[PDB]
């Protein structure tokens, strides 16, 4: 692998204890999810990432039960079209043998996300099929 | 006295036999409690 | 003009009459020792008692009532205050549980 | 015993106890079956699988040849538990657990 110069020397920094739009208490998915904000907010272009993950997730329903143990990032080519501070970070986790938390560092990217553009999401559950009516 | 100094080495190999466990069973906790974080080294540099 | 509870987070793990509770981020976060109520059904919950926060984030529980009904995935509301039961003389020949209830 | 397939390297031993870390594509171990470390390209030590672990590491009981075993060496998998020879072929006969006279 031959990651890019700005992501190295991002990798490299305490970025970790840099300002955030949110004071979200550290984890193991907080700090991939911090990394890519920070990688992104140097671009100023966060939906890249936010497609990256629609990738992923649908790349995933195709793979075979229990693929982030046997995973390859570098040989699978679903993710060969992903952009590179997403690539290093599942590269990132493939070392660390942390790529089953995908799901929830996305969870947290969009959350900074929102905080940054201002934001507020609001759940709406629904019953399975009761999802017609949303108007009240 | 044949019988009390049964009791007595019995009780004395039980008495250690308790603490030791007892020490290594709060030595697995913290233990356990314990994990390494995420590892933040050049994995591409390999 | 709405009951608006407090989300919180929701249950990760359950072991016996013990639980765990993962933050959804963003939260208001709940207090140590303070009692929780778990949103087994959109209308019925399962009180616990918060022991511990951790620097991850999760929280330990103890569960006081309807443990069975408990599930992986449920929905955590946060009361934000300690434990209170009824009190008085219009208590007194009765049979009771440690949260009040007869 | 009859090898199938490669199921992994040795990883780490203590003592009689031994782990595997899995081969490229994690085939798989069934539980409590035999496996062979190829201690030697021609020698093959018999191992007992207790543990299939979520990463995928496998706990092996080892049997015989324990000094021989080294981290590194392969090991392949037999798929089956453990059968030894029985019947009148053997009285009279001394034999270790593996069946081996």
């Amino acid at each position: 692998y031959t990651p890019p110069e700005g992501l190295k020397k991002l990798y490299a920094s305490d970025f970790e204890n840099s300002k955030y739009p949110l004071n979200i208490v550290p984890s193991d998915s907080v700090l991939f999810a911090k990394f890519l904000y920070k990688a992104a907010e140097e671009k100023g272009n966060f939906d890249n990432i936010l497609s990256d993950f629609q990738k992923i997730a649908a790349a995933a329903s195709k793979l075979p039960i229990f693929w982030e143990r046997t995973a390859v990032v570098e040989k699978i080519p679903e993710f060969k079209q992903l952009s590179e501070p997403t690539f290093f970070t599942l590269v990132w986790m493939q070392n660390n043998g942390m790529l089953e938390l995908i799901q929830e560092v996305a969870e947290v990217y969009e959350t900074f996300v929102n905080a940054k553009q201002k934001k507020a999401v609001a759940k709406i559950f629904v019953a399975p099929g009761g999802e017609k009516n949303v108007e009240e | 006295q044949q019988r009390t100094s049964s009791l007595y080495n019995k009780t004395r190999q039980f008495g250690i036999t308790a603490a030791l466990i007892e020490i290594l069973s709060a030595m697995s906790s913290l233990e356990g409690n314990a994990m390494k974080g995420v590892r933040r080294n050049k994995f591409w540099e390999g | 003009f709405f009951k608006t509870t407090e989300m919180i987070g929701y249950v990760h793990s359950i072991d016996g009459t013990i639980a765990t509770l993962i933050p959804a981020p963003g939260n208001p976060g709940v207090a140590y020792n303070t009692i929780i109520q778990i949103q087994v059904s959109p209308t019925t919950f399962a009180a616990g008692l918060v022991f511990n926060l951790e620097k991850d984030g999760r929280i330990g529980i103890i569960l006081m009532d309807n443990i069975t009904e408990v599930q992986s995935g449920q929905k955590v509301m946060a009361t934000g205050q300690l434990l209170h039961i009824p009190v008085g003389a219009g208590v007194l020949g009765k049979v009771v549980n440690p949260l009040g209830h007869e």
